């Protein structure tokens, strides 16, 4: 009834087609109990959506540095970026693990139990901060009232994990391209649209 | 149980393979079956019906005055075992074009597999409108269809019958010519064509004997 | 995925991650802080 | 004949992970004591007691024969890939006599880096004696990407083995019809593994090493040689080295063979260079062995109306003393396991004690008589590998005469009539044990009391009452006096333990002839008594497994069963599997003083350090002298050996000095298994499990004491493991220390 990973290939029984970017895809029979399902979409989603703000991150910069600007590579920066700054390693490392742990307990208590956090305790918010569903919030995190459409969410959720798989797919392209050439992204991509034919992976070198 | 109505039998299988007898289960199983041997057997016959006439068609082609000479080299001394010889000049190195060729046949192989596993099942499933080129038919290893069979030759089932072993005649000997292209240049270390220019001039000089 | 689960959960198999665990342990404790023997 | 195969018989899931015990009926309910535990992992692969079924039996050998190759291939894979990245290889190449090889550095945590001695060449690390880098370099191998490739492989194949018990278990299994196939087996298994195996290897010796280990021992640096596919495909390079190899393979085919006599050798002896035989005539030896094979595999009938059938030879050779003979044997082999196990494991461990002994009087790869260490260790293992596997015979076949004797097809057979002279064998053979413990042991102790007496004089000895070993004597000389007449065109003998010259290899000697005197007759047949007892053991519990006066029904016992009860006297330890236990302490008796017959024979006669005025040996030639009494064992090998184990704390031998404590340790803990038994232990658990009830806290799994059969088995095993590691500590630290 659907489009398949590999045409012809029988589909999991639990994989029914609701969920967004379903293809059949688990020959591990990993998400097979409805708990871990539960568990594995909202995972998927986290490692997509820090791939797509991050990567963009590279990109901006090393676009950047391309042009002129004063932005080094994506690899080495956190190592010349402290060396002349006035916040020491220590006091940035547990800024971050200290206020992470809110939200990352909050979204927990969600998942383990849904409309939790919307009890108003938190300054006394209760329409927000309760789940839609399990890894699509709303209210809050959602200002603009693009959710509230059945037709135009359902397709949305579909967009967000499509442009999500391929972003996570790239970071993995730029720590492999990266130990290969030890260049920046955009100059390995100016490379191959300079003369296609000779340099590629074949040619770098490595791999071989 | 060699009944006959198969294409290309003519009673020799002295080991007993083709037999019944052996998977008698149902299921998958295992490859030694009547379903994919007889598959194979086209299949290799196919793919060396292709590289007996191309191993020798540059090397002809490069006596006559055709071709250039410098693209007219032996099978074995163009990219493949480069200990043997490489050329040089392509428009690119060998491993960017084994790129393209892994990928652009693990498409066209692995979706003939699935034609195997699960028949007609890669028409069903949207690929760029190119699927009604994919039907299929009752025997895998003959589909037929708008391309594979784009000019139906055999309307008729005797005449299909007839071609159906001509394919197989034809391609069991190319199967033998590829085991003699390979046995030859080991020894002789030179084209197959050249081998052939030998015998006619010198045969009891220039012989397997020698 | 239920009955690898269980597998996962039978005596030996539970008893190897926890001497990797414990194993692992000390010997991270031992391979920084080395040589203990007063406690300060 | 024909392939037969059963699809998809039994689905993969991981359903019965969960339930263990599935395979039995009894262990299946679950347990309500902890016996259910130890029944577990003893019961898991006898096949035959699960199930009646010979199909399903075979089906489960044949895909569990491919487990152990997977597990082998990735421990072989294991020792090249830690021979690449973790070892001195390329240093032990360029300088192999003053280099020592290791393979196992060693991480830096608590002291435990001491270990990493400093063993040469720009590294330092634990050193072996497996004899790996010699087998690398008589093959041809300089580099360590060879190494890396080879390990790929391994992974790779043993996948494959994994993937195919799989395959052919859970998926296209055989049938019982393709099990019993037993001509066509022979029949591949000779000419296809043992033939073409062979004929494979000499092309690689032909091709590769001989070229290779040519110009390594002509002092070409390993970098500068040339990649072993160069002489593939340049015949010229070759030639320079065997000119032989420009005619091109029209000698082989015209049989004018002798064109190759260059490369296809029968020089004999051993290579001055090297210390190891000569690499030309293994590719010889490889070569005429795969023509023998070749022929022997085309004997059967499989299919095409020719060859001989095994039945029909087997039901033909009989006699008038034997009666109906060999008939129903070819009934029992093609039904019964255990039958073939019991034949197959006493010609492959009587196969390794061949090894051992051929391998150390003809040093097959290079730079291996030089360390004493390595030849050392391959024959101490080699040897207690095949007392194992013999004494697994008589374990394995008193099965079969428990379980799969069925007395309908044996009437008069062979089989039948050994059992109705039973007694006559084991009287005959208890005779000859009680004749030789004292005529041989006895005279040990005829030279220590007239020592102590101080009449030395009347001892067992050179200066004395001389029993000379005439007949070994004489086999020496004809062996070493072979190449002028028995072979002529042999040029030198087998090897020089007959007789010659010293071959001196590094200042030290590879191997110098061995000279027989009256000590080596005692411990000659000192021997035969260790065996011809331990074999009193084994055959008595295969003959009486069945019935006996005292308990003429054991067959319904069955194979393991610890004692009838009380009665009678008693009826402990009357079983067979009671028999193997005891024969297991025998046959460590026995090959315990094989190895010390080797390592203070090679130690004072044959090793040491050639000087330009003869050989120093390392205990100064004292076997002759001190060997005859026991007190001589005591001091000059154990008291004066053990020097180096003891002295070795604060070395990079500290390891051999703990595991020489530790092995005493579980020796001495074993015997608390072996005096005691199951009653005394089960009262004390019920005194401690008031203490755990009074608490609340006690198990639902009631605890209970360790089962008869079982306490015997722990014992014997933490016995030989002790008495076993004591020795791999003795002698590994005596002797990498030399002297
Ligand atoms: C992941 C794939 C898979 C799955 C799901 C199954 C599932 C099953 N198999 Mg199968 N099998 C597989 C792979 C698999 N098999 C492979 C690869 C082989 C070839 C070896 C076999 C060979 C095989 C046989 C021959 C039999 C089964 C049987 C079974 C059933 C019982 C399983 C059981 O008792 O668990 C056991 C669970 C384990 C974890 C066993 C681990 C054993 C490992 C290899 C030992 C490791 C050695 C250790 C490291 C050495 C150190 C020890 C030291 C003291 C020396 C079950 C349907 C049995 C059956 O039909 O049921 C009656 C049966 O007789 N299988
Ligand atoms: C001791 C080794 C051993 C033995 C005796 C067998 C025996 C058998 N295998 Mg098997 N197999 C093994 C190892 C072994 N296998 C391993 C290691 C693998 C993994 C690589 C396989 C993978 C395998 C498959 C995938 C199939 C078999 C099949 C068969 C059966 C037919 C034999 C035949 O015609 O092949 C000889 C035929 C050849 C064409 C040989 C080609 C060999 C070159 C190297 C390629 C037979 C029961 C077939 C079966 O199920 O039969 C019903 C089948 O389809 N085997
Ligand atoms: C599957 C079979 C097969 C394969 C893999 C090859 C492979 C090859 N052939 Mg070949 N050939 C074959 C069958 C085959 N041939 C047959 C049956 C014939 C007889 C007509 C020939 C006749 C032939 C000649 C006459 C020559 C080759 C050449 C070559 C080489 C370069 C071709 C190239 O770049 O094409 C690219 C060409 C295209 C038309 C691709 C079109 C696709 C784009 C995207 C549009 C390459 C090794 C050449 C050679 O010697 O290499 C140096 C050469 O001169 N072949
Ligand atoms: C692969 C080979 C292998 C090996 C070496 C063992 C070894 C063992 N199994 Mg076993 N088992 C195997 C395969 C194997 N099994 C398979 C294939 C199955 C079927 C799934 C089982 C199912 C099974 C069950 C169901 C049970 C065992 C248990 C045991 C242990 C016996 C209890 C004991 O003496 O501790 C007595 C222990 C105590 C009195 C107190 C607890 C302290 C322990 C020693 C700490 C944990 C040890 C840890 C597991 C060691 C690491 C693993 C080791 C093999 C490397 C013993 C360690 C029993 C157990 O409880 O294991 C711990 C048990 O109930 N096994
Ligand atoms: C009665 C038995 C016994 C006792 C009391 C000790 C006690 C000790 N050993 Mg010893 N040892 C023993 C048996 C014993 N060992 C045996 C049997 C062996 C051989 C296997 C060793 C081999 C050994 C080595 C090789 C080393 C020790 C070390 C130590 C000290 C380490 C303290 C530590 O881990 O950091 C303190 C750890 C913590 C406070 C964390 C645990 C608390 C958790 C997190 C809560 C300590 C004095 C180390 C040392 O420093 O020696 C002086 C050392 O290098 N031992
Ligand atoms: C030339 C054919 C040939 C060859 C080479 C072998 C080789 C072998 N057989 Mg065998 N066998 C054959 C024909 C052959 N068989 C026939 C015709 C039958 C039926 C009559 C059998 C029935 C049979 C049984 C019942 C058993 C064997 C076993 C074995 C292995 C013994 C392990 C050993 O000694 O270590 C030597 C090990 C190696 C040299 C490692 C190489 C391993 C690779 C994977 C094997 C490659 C050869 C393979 C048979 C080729 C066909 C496979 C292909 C169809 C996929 C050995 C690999 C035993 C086994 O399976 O143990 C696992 C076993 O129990 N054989
Ligand atoms: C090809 C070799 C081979 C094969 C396939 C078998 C197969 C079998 N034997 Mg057999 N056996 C063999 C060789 C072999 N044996 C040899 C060489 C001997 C002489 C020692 C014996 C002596 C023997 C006896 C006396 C008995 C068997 C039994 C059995 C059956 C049950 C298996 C079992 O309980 O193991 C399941 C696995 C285990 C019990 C684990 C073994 C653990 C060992 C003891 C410890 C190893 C210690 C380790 C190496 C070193 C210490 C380190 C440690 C810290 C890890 C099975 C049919 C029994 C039976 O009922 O037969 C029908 C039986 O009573 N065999
Ligand atoms: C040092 C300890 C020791 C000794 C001396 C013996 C001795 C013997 N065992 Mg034995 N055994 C032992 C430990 C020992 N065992 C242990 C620990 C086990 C457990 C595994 C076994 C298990 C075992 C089995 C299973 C078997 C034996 C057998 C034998 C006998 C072999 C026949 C023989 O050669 O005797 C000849 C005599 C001697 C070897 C004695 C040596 C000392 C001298 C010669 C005696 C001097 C006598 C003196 C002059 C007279 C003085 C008289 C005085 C009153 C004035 C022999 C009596 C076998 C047997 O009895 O059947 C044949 C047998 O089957 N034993
Ligand atoms: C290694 C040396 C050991 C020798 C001493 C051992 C003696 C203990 C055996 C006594 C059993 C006697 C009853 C026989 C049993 C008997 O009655 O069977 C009868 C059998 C003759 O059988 P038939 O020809 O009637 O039938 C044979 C057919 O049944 C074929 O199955 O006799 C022999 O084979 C004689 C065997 C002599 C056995 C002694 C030699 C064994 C070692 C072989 C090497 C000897 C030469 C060595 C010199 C180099
Ligand atoms: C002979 C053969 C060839 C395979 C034949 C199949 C082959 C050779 C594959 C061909 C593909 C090729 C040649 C393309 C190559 C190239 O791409 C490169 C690599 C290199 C470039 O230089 C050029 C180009 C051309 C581009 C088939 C052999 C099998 C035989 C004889 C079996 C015979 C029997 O007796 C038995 C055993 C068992 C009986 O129960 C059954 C039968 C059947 C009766
Ligand atoms: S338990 Fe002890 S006393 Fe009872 S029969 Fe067995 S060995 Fe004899």
């Amino acid at each position: 009834d659907r489009p398949l990973w590999s045409p012809g290939s029988e589909p999991p029984a639990w994989l029914d087609g609701s969920l967004a970017g379903d293809y059949g895809f688990d020959p591990l029979h990993l998400s097979e109990e409805p708990e871990m399902r539960k568990w594995m979409v909202q995972a998927e989603l986290v490692h997509c959506r820090w791939a797509m703000l991050g990567v963009a991150g590279i990109l901006f910069t090393s676009i950047g540095a391309k042009a002129g600007g004063n932005f080094p590579d994506w690899y080495d920066a956190g190592k010349e970026l402290q060396k002349n700054s006035d916040i020491p390693l220590g006091s940035l490392i547990f800024t971050e693990l200290l206020l992470f742990g809110w939200v990352e307990t909050k979204r927990l208590y969600d998942l383990r139990n849904p409309g939790s956090q919307g009890d108003g305790s938190f300054l006394g918010i209760t329409d927000g901060l309760k789940g839609k569903e399990n890894g699509y919030p709303g209210g809050l995190f959602d200002p603009m009232g693009m959710s509230k459409n059945e037709a135009s969410f359902k397709e949305a959720k579909q967009k967000e994990v499509k442009n999500g798989r391929l972003a996570m797919l790239a970071f993995v392209g730029f720590i492999a391209q990266h130990h290969a050439t030890h260049k920046s992204p955009i100059d390995n991509l100016l490379d191959h649209v300079a003369d296609p034919f000779h340099v590629t992976f074949a040619t770098n070198g490595v791999s071989i | 149980y060699l009944d006959g109505t198969l294409p290309g039998d003519y009673g020799f299988d002295p080991l007993g393979l083709l037999d019944p007898t052996v998977s008698n289960g149902q299921g998958a199983g295992g490859f030694v079956n009547p379903r994919w041997l007889q598959y194979s057997e086209v299949i290799h016959a196919r793919w060396a019906m292709l590289g007996a006439a191309g191993c020798i068609a540059p090397e002809i082609l490069g006596k006559a005055g055709v071709i250039p000479a410098e693209t007219a080299v032996d099978w074995f001394r163009t990219g493949v075992i480069p200990p043997a010889g490489v050329y040089k000049d392509f428009w690119a190195d060998p491993f960017t074009l084994f790129f393209i060729e892994v990928v652009a046949i693990q498409f066209a192989e692995l979706k003939r597999l699935q034609d195997y596993k699960n028949p007609g099942s890669q028409s069903r499933q949207y690929f760029l409108g190119l699927e009604g080129l994919f039907k299929g038919s009752d025997n895998p290893a003959y589909p037929g269809g708008p391309f594979f069979n784009f000019a139906n030759f055999g309307k008729t089932e005797a005449e299909m019958k007839k071609l159906k072993l001509n394919e197989i005649k034809n391609g069991r000997l190319a199967m033998l010519a590829m085991f003699g292209y390979g046995a030859q240049a080991v020894i002789t270390g030179d084209g197959p064509f050249d081998n052939l220019l030998a015998h006619l001039a010198d045969p009891t000089g220039a012989n397997l004997i020698t | 995925m239920k009955d690898f689960t269980t597998y996962l959960s039978t005596a030996p198999v539970v008893g190897l991650g926890w001497a990797i665990f414990t194993s692992g342990l000390l010997i991270e404790i031992n391979r920084f802080f080395p040589d203990p023997l007063v406690f300060s | 004949v024909k392939i037969a195969v059963d699809r998809n018989p039994v689905e993969t899931n991981f359903e019965k992970w969960a339930k263990p015990g599935h395979f039995s009926r009894a262990l299946a309910k679950g347990p309500n004591t902890t016996t259910w535990i130890w029944n577990l992992h003893a019961d898991a692969h006898d096949f035959d007691n699960h199930t009646s079924d010979l199909e399903e039996i075979s089906r489960k050998v044949f895909s569990a024969h491919f487990g152990q190759l997977g597990i082998i291939l990735i421990w072989l894979s294991g020792m090249y890939f830690h021979g690449a990245r973790f070892s001195n290889y390329e240093g032990w190449l360029s300088d192999p006599t003053h280099i020592k090889p290791s393979a196992q550095v060693v991480w830096p945590i608590v002291g435990q880096e001491i270990l990493n001695g400093d063993v040469g060449g720009g590294f330092q690390g634990i050193q072996i004696t497996s004899g790996f880098f010699q087998l690398w370099r008589a093959s041809g191998i300089t580099s360590e990407l060879q190494l890396y490739s080879t390990a790929i492989g391994g992974l790779v194949l043993a996948a494959a083995c994994f993937f195919a018990g799989w395959f052919h278990y859970h998926k296209a299994a055989p049938k019982l019809e393709w099990f019993q196939n037993v001509e066509s087996m022979l029949n591949h298994h000779l000419a296809g593994l043992l033939g073409l195996g062979s004929l494979a290897w000499a092309g690689h010796q032909i091709h590769v090493s001989l070229p290779v280990n040519k110009l390594l021992d002509a002092g070409v640096d390993p970098k500068e040689i040339p990649l072993p596919h160069e002489f593939l495909l340049n015949q010229s390079i070759i030639a320079d080295l065997y000119p032989s190899f420009s005619k091109g393979l029209a000698p082989f085919f015209t049989l004018n063979w002798a064109e190759y006599s260059d490369f296809l050798t029968f020089k004999g002896g051993l290579n001055p260079v090297t210390g190891g035989l000569w690499l030309s005539d293994t590719a010889h030896h490889h070569l005429a062995i795969a023509v023998l094979f070749l022929v022997a595999g085309h004997q059967y009938r499989t299919n095409w109306g020719i060859g001989h059938s095994i039945k029909d030879i087997l039901e033909s050779h009989k006699g008038p003393f034997t009666g109906n003979g060999h008939a129903g044997l070819y009934e029992i082999l093609t039904t019964s396991w255990h039958a073939q196990l019991a034949i197959n494991l006493a010609l492959f461990g009587s196969l390794s004690i061949i090894v051992a002994h051929h391998m150390y009087a003809m040093p097959p790869y290079p730079y291996l008589a030089t360390d004493y260490g390595t030849q050392l260790s391959l024959f101490t293992h080699h040897m207690w590998i095949g007392g194992f596997c013999v004494v697994g015979a008589g374990a394995h076949a008193a099965i079969f005469m428990v379980r799969d004797y069925d007395p309908t097809n044996n009437y008069n057979n062979l089989l039948d009539r050994v059992i109705r002279h039973r007694d006559a064998i084991i009287s005959h053979l208890n005779w000859v044990s009680i004749f030789l413990g004292f005529h041989s042991f006895g005279l040990y102790i005829h030279n220590d009391t007239m020592s102590a007496l101080g009449r030395p004089q009347d001892m067992f000895s050179d200066t004395a009452i001389q029993l000379q070993p005439v007949f070994a004597q004489w086999i020496q000389n004809t062996h070493f006096t072979a190449p002028q007449l028995t072979a002529p065109n042999a040029l030198a003998a087998t090897s020089l333990t007959w007789g010659g010259d010293v071959v001196a290899v590094g200042g030290k000697v590879a191997m110098m002839p061995i000279a027989l005197g009256t000590s080596d007759f005692l411990v000659h047949h000192i021997h035969a008594f260790t065996i011809h007892v331990t074999v009193l053991i084994l055959l008595k519990g295969v003959l009486f497994a069945r019935s006996s006066r005292l308990i003429p029904d054991k067959a319904n016992l069955g194979f393991r069963f610890p004692c009838d009860g009380p009665g009678r006297g008693g009826t402990c330890q009357v079983s067979a599997w009671d028999h193997v236990f005891l024969g297991l302490f025998w046959m460590y008796n026995s090959l315990s003083i094989v190895i010390f017959h080797f390592s203070w024979k090679m130690q004072s006669d044959v090793w040491g350090t050639v000087t330009d005025s003869g050989v120093s040996h390392i205990t100064g030639g004292n076997f002759a002298q001190s060997a005859n009494t026991i007190n001589g064992w005591l001091r000059d090998f154990l008291w004066a050996q053990s020097s180096q184990v003891i002295q070795s704390y604060g070395s990079a031998l500290s390891a051999y000095g703990l595991m020489f404590l530790g092995a005493h340790f579980v020796w001495a803990f074993s015997l608390m298994f072996l005096f005691s038994g199951r009653g005394y232990w089960q009262e004390l658990i019920e005194s401690i499990v008031w203490a755990h009830n009074k608490l609340r806290v006690a198990p639902s799994i009631q605890p209970r004491a360790l089962s008869i059969t079982q306490g015997r088995a722990v014992g014997v095993a933490h016995y030989l493991l002790g008495g076993i590691a004591t020795t791999w500590s003795f002698f590994l630290a005596r002797i990498i220390a030399v002297g």
